[PDB]
């Protein structure tokens, strides 16, 4: 249920076979870093989005 | 239903304040009262009924405690205290309880007066390490290659013990076995009397014909009546796995559409039998032992070379006979070096013991490991044998690491407590009080033997301080079957400075780890 | 499991041994498994920021 | 006429009760505070026994049924994941907030107003720390650390023996010290094995350079010491291989099976026979190793240990330089293992620890470890001692991390009330109340330390605040801000030169949290406790 907010914030195309996974279909961006919340868990975040 | 306000649970129970501390003291007084008199050359032997139908009689103090279920968690503390000190040392079981006791007697006077608990705490540590300085001053070295030392030692060691009336005897196997089961490889030195050192105690006969067996003996025969049941000089393979046809891990269902293929297929079965017998065979040894089943046919060509086989035999009996007869535990016999052939072992019979047969390679030259062959009146008495020969090779054991010996029958005990005294004098603080209470404690170990004895335990303890209080009387202490003042480099009563220092160091933070709690609460789920 | 009487197949002199065989051949106690009989203990559980990092 | 199945209290019922069962909650820890404070012995329904000091540890054992109270409860959890330290103190300080909260409220003043005045003295009180009570430890040097960790083990078992533990724990923290981008200083603690064995005093624990394995060689037959360790680090079983559920054997020929059967058990002896023809010494695995396996090691003269912690085993492998290898796969569809994927270490060692042993990894290369095996009297004083080390360690760490300290034993307490007591007069007509109330409840934590040792509260207390009203009225009595308690003489004492310091982290942050659990609380007025 996340494939629809995921690939509308990041700009990615979902691919289901390996044989169209190609370059235009990824979505590029500034950064991806996991952080984490000073001993409380761990996040990932994804800041920074060509065409946001 | 009806639905009360609450905070905690309901089957939760808080105390606080004096009581808990009284009844943490009153508690481990409790636990120093019931092995009180299980202390000395002349302690009396106790009868414990198990949970499960058995019975222990002992007179040791780590067994005592342990058969006894407490719902105090002092109590349980205490007892954890007895297990520690055996499981460390193997020995002072009975007097580390006695000390925590009174050390926390001596504290609860100080906490009925308005002296915090911390002060008694920093007292009891101060005294501690003036204790372990006095007793590292008072101690006296050994030569570990005198053998009759070392003897003298294990007697002292052994003479509380019913086991004391063989004592040469049991001296002699403790240190036997402990020497030969001492090892020494990659630089690593080490003693491992767990492992090695099997003790097996065979009901009947006498005691005096128990020995320590050059070797390893197992309860064992051979899988079939041709195999030879005595070999001069045997070459001993061990093996785990099976010598039997077995399913593979993968599932391999076969098709059969010929009708060869079946009978073809039992022939490979026994062709890949033979065949694994003519790989142990190509080593010619003489007996196979294996942890694991070995199949008729695997018996009869291993008996087409004359070889004895024995299966089923438990691992760590194994790994015992591979360090008696010098052998390496082979997996793949296609794999099997000269070198993993045991060669070594002086003579394997299989003899009959009673209505058993039981399995002795027993001529080892240089062996590393040993079983300690118990013959006595009933099963009880051989587990009491066992306990006292398992304390006597631990203090060997013990002497064997750490060649400081230290003067025993409650003089140890007096020398430092006059060394703390004396030390008390020059601090003139609040913290002297119960530092000099806590090395006056020390004396319910020459109160304890007087006390055993039948003698007068006053006038003795008197005159023992005013020996101590002298200029070398560091080694009178108090003969515990004839109830006199001795000097103990005649009597010759010496223990392990390893010992009394566990001793000294558990005592006092048993009391320092239960002088610390106020507050107990009870009754919560575990939650887990 | 539904014993009731165990007495009747088992007596009254019934050891450890033979209860545990009695619960084994009708496969309902779960199989042996080797264990460590006593050690050192550790008493620790992942968490976070649990792992020493190379310096860079 | 609502007609709901279940209880409703309303207003100064509900108030009370809350502050009722917060009250208890402190209550419960209240005496577990400061030097002279003394440890909780608890038992479980199975007889589990647990003697602690902790304030975490004792409101996670306990089982609790009031909201509130669970509140309190999870900020003293809060508050020793996120910090380590304080615990007892900031469930303490939250507790006297909110009493003293539903003491104004009941004089009808407004719990918004109050939550206002709450804000504005944390805001306040967290500025005027970061701004006077704070120490540079730079011109403190490694004094200071020894100075924070002994403050921090006070309390606890290992108090009097602190002048060993003290450098025990600093020493292991800075074993484990890394920089990460931009070249900030880590101290990662948790990378810290500690390990626990009944035996020896406690002055006879160790501190390991390197790593302490709670593991024990396969089979006896290997050696239990090498010199020059080549540690190759696995997370894979080395087993019979076995096919996967994809994958059947079906034979129709018999001649096949004799081969099938071998092969099975080749492929894992050709796999062991590579790892070892790379020249590995020790093989640490998070997977089993059967018989055949043990004895191809043996028979190498090598070291090899099953059942490895995964944890334990990342640890060891970045601290001697190794690679974890889930599979021997290249990325030339072949089955290789590289000399370069093989840790190294001075010696690994299987050393006997009261009838147990346990494996050694010393001083390994190209990364310092560190791990400490405590010795104590039973397994309880040893659980003590790990829960007093691990406070240790979290206060070293943020030491380290943040380097400003604060004076202990009450000063900053004491101070703060005497600032925000002077502050809530500029600030509004009832959050100044709420600021006064503020200030009055910030010295509960000196007061249960001057309780708790049987001395003159009152008194002392009293001394303490006019000391630090003077340093704050007087200009060139600025010195007087170090003035705290000293338990021992029950007299008040300069903590900065006596060394009773603490990492502004714990004050900073209990501060916030306290003031934040306890506007949750005070929020409510009204309960509906709906039936099961
Ligand atoms: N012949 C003896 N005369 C006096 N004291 C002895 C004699 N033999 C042993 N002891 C004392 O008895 C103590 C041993 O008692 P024991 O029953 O072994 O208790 P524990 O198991 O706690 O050592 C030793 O401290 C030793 O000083
Ligand atoms: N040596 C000392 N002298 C005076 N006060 C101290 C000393 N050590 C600690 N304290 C004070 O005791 C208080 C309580 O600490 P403690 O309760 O042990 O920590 P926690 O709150 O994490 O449980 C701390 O606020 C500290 O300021
Ligand atoms: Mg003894
Ligand atoms: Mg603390």
């Amino acid at each position: 249920e996340d494939i629809e907010f995921i690939c509308k914030t990041i700009g990615t195309k979902p691919v289901a076979h390996i044989d169209q996974f190609t370059a235009d279909m990824l979505g590029s961006a500034e950064l991806a870093e996991e952080v984490n919340l000073n001993g409380s868990g761990k996040l990932l975040k994804i800041t920074g989005c060509a065409s946001p | 239903g009806h639905r009360p306000v609450l905070v905690l649970s309901q089957n939760t129970k808080r105390e606080s304040g004096r009581k808990v501390q009284s009844g943490n003291i009153n508690a481990a007084k409790t636990i120093a009262d019931i092995i009180r008199t299980c202390l000395g050359p002349k302690s009396m032997m106790k009868m414990l009924l198990d949970p499960m139908g058995g019975i222990v009689m002992t007179n040791d103090g780590n067994a005592i405690l342990r058969e006894i279920q407490v719902q105090h968690p002092a109590a349980k503390s205490m007892i954890e205290i007895s297990r520690t000190q055996d499981e460390e040392v193997g020995d002072g079981t009975t007097s580390v309880i006695i000390l925590a006791g009174e050390m926390l007697s001596v504290a609860e006077h100080f906490l009925e007066q308005q002296m915090h608990p911390t002060v008694v705490i920093s007292a009891y540590r101060k005294a501690l390490d003036d204790m372990i300085s006095t007793l590292k001053k008072i101690s006296i070295p050994v030569d570990i290659s005198d053998s009759d030392m070392m003897l003298n030692i294990i007697n002292s060691s052994i003479t509380t013990k019913a086991i004391s009336r063989w004592s040469s005897l049991a001296c002699n196997i403790a240190l036997d076995a402990v020497k030969m089961v001492q090892f020494e490889e990659n630089g690593r030195k080490e003693i491992d009397i767990k492992k090695y050192a099997r003790v097996e105690k065979i009901p009947g006969g006498i005691i005096e014909d128990s020995c320590v067996l050059r070797g390893v003996m197992i309860n064992k025969d051979v899988t079939h009546p041709r195999m030879r049941r005595y070999i001069k000089n045997p070459r001993i393979v061990l093996l785990d796995s099976s010598l039997e046809y077995k399913k593979g891990e993968s599932q391999t269902d076969i098709e059969i559409t010929r009708e060869e293929d079946f009978t073809r297929i039992l022939q490979m079965e026994e062709e890949y039998i033979q065949q694994l017998c003519e790989d142990i065979i190509q080593l010619k040894p003489d007996v196979v032992i294996t942890e694991k089943g070995i199949s008729d046919l695997a018996q009869h060509y291993l008996m087409r070379a004359n070889i004895t086989a024995i299966r089923r035999v438990r691992k760590t009996d194994n790994n015992r006979i591979a360090r008696a007869c010098g052998a390496r535990i082979v997996s793949r016999p296609e794999e099997l070096r000269e070198d993993d052939v045991g060669t070594g072992a002086g003579l394997l019979e299989i003899k009959k013991i009673g209505d058993e047969y039981f399995t002795f390679i027993t001529d080892c030259k240089d062996p590393k490991a040993c079983t300690i062959l118990l013959r006595g009146a009933s099963k009880e008495i051989l587990s009491e044998v066992e306990r006292n020969l398992q304390d006597a090779m631990q203090v060997c054991r013990n002497v064997l690491l750490d060649p400081q010996l230290v003067p025993g029958g409650g003089a140890s005990e007096m020398a430092v407590a006059h060394a703390l005294t004396e030390k008390s004098k020059a601090m003139t603080g609040v913290e002297q009080w119960p530092y000099r209470a806590v090395a006056q404690a020390l004396e319910v170990i020459p109160r304890t033997l007087i006390q055993n004895c039948g003698a007068s335990t006053i006038r003795l303890l008197t005159s023992l301080r005013a020996k101590h209080t002298q200029e070398n009387c560091e080694t009178w202490g108090v003969n515990g079957e004839t109830g006199t003042l001795v000097d103990m480099k005649e009597l010759g009563i010496w223990e392990p400075l390893a010992v009394k220092l566990q001793t000294y160091k558990t005592a006092v933070e048993t009391a320092v780890l239960l002088l610390r709690i106020d507050d107990i609460v009870s009754g919560h789920k575990k939650k887990g | 499991g539904n014993f009731v009487r165990v007495t009747d197949q088992l007596g009254d002199d019934f050891f450890a041994v033979d209860l545990e065989a009695f619960l084994q051949e009708f496969g309902l106690l779960p199989e042996k498994e080797v264990l460590v009989l006593t050690s050192v203990r550790n008493s620790a559980t992942c968490h976070s920021e649990d792992s020493d990092l190379e310096i860079d | 006429p609502l007609s709901v199945f279940g209880d409703r209290s309303t207003g100064e019922t509900i108030r009370s009760q809350n502050v009722m069962a917060a009250a208890s909650i402190a209550n419960i820890v209240k005496s577990s505070l400061g030097p002279v404070g003394l440890d909780k012995m608890l038992v479980d329904d199975i007889g589990d026994v647990t003697i602690t000091n902790d304030g975490a540890t004792i409101l996670k054992l306990l089982e609790v049924e009031h909201p509130a109270a669970k509140v309190l409860c999870e900020l003293a959890d809060l508050q020793d994941k996120e910090v380590g330290d304080g615990t007892t103190s900031v469930v303490i300080i939250a507790a006297e907030l909110l009493k003293n909260a539903d003491e104004l409220v009941k004089q009808k003043i407004h719990p918004t107003s109050v939550i206002s005045g709450y804000r504005l003295a944390c805001k306040e009180a967290v500025r005027y720390i970061n701004e006077n009570l704070i120490v540079n430890t730079d011109e403190l040097g490694r004094d200071c650390l020894i100075n924070a960790a002994k403050t921090s083990m006070s309390s606890k078992i290992i108090g009097i023996n602190g002048d060993f533990f003290a450098n025990m724990v600093v020493d292991a923290v800075l074993a484990i010290k890394y920089t990460d981008i931009r070249g900030q200083p880590r101290y990662p603690v948790n990378s810290v094995n500690i390990l626990k064995a009944h035996g020896r005093s406690q002055m006879e624990s160790m501190l390991i350079s390197g790593y302490a394995l709670n593991c024990v060689v396969g089979s006896q037959g290997m050696p239990k010491r090498i010199v020059n360790a080549k540690i190759a680090c696995l997370d894979f079983s080395l087993q019979k291989t076995k096919m996967k559920l994809g994958v059947q054997v079906v034979i129709t020929d018999p001649e096949k099976l004799d081969q099938i059967r071998q092969r099975e058990s080749d492929i894992t002896k050709e796999r062991i026979q590579k790892i070892l023809a790379t020249g590995a010494n020790v093989i640490l695995t998070t997977g089993g190793i059967d018989d055949m396996c043990l004895k191809y090691f043996v028979e190498a003269g090598a070291m090899a240990v099953r059942r490895v912690l995964k944890r334990d085993l990342k640890r060891i492998a970045k601290a001697s330089g190794a690679t974890i290898l889930s599979t021997l796969a290249n990325l030339e569809g072949e089955e290789t293992f590289e000399a370069a994927m093989l840790g190294q270490a001075e010696e690994v060692v299987q050393e006997r620890i009261c009838d147990d042993e346990l494996i050694l990894i010393k001083n390994t290369k190209a990364r310092t470890s560190a791990s400490i095996i405590l010795r104590g009297a039973n397994d309880f004083m040893c659980d003590e001692m790990e829960r007093s080390l691990h406070d240790a360690l979290c206060v070293v760490k943020r030491v380290l991390e943040s380097k400003s300290v604060v004076p202990g034993g009450g000063a900053v307490e004491a101070a703060l009330s005497i600032y925000l007591e002077n502050y809530a007069t500029s600030m509004g007509s009832r959050e100044q109340l709420a600021i006064a109330e503020f200030a009055r409840s910030l010295l509960v934590i000196p007061n249960t330390l001057a309780v708790n040792a049987a001395q003159d509260s009152t008194d002392l207390v009293a001394k303490l605040r006019a000391f630090h009203n003077e340093a704050q009225v007087n200009p060139e009595r600025k010195n007087l801000k170090w003035i705290g308690l000293d338990l021992s003489n029950g007299k008040p004492r300069d903590n900065k030169q006596a060394g009773v310091f603490e990492p502004t982290i714990v004050k900073v942050k209990s501060l916030k949290f306290a003031t934040e659990a306890a506007i949750t609380i005070l929020r409510i007025d009204d309960l509906i406790k709906l039936h099961p």
